[PDB]
């Protein structure tokens, strides 16, 4: 099953001792420099990546706003403030404003999907496709179509306290 | 959200 890296994790985040949650703590932790940890924007990558395959996963929400998950391709930049985009190699949903969107750039697209709990993403790198699910029904909440060149990792995102992402398999 |  998935877990969360904790070399990859911007310091600020908080990641559960089995490494499926994460959620914004109230301080930077002092941990090592690392050349593949986010140092500015508060993501953390599951340690496990795909180059083939299909592949699912699920991913426990909170309610209140902050959170952003996905994949990333392996290149993400890490150092420094960079775009939360598709351009980046993010393909995300996000919760924010008390709305749901896709990550689409340069204007992200709402999604009238009602209330989320926990989201199922299959990545399909043979056809080139992540998708994301609301579980109670499997009604489709958005399909990013990307030719995938590189390893893919889940991605998580927590920026604001109050909020939360769990991985389920 | 910047900090996405």
């Amino acid at each position: 099953e998935l877990t969360l890296d904790p070399d990859t994790a911007n310091p600020r985040l908080i990641l559960s001792l089995d490494l499926k949650g994460v959620r914004l703590g109230e301080r930077a932790q002092d941990l090592p420099n690392h050349p593949c940890r986010f140092d500015t924007n508060t993501r953390v990558l599951a340690s496990c990546g795909f180059s083939s395959g299909r592949h699912h996963w699920e991913v426990e929400v909170g309610s209140k706003d902050g959170w952003a998950f996905g994949v990333a391709r392996e290149s993400v930049r890490r150092k420094g403030l960079t775009p939360f985009t598709p351009e980046e190699g993010v393909w995300a949903l996000q919760l924010n404003g008390g709305q749901y969107w896709a990550v689409t750039s340069p204007e992200r697209s709402p999604l009238s999907c009602g209330h989320l709990s926990r989201v199922r993403v299959a990545l399909d790198l043979e056809v080139g496709a992540v998708s994301f699910y609301a579980v109670e029904d499997m009604r489709h909440l958005y399909t990013f179509r990307v030719n995938f060149q590189e390893r893919v990792f889940p991605l998580f995102s927590v920026c604001s306290t109050g909020t939360y992402l769990r991985i389920w398999p | 959200a910047l900090f996405q």
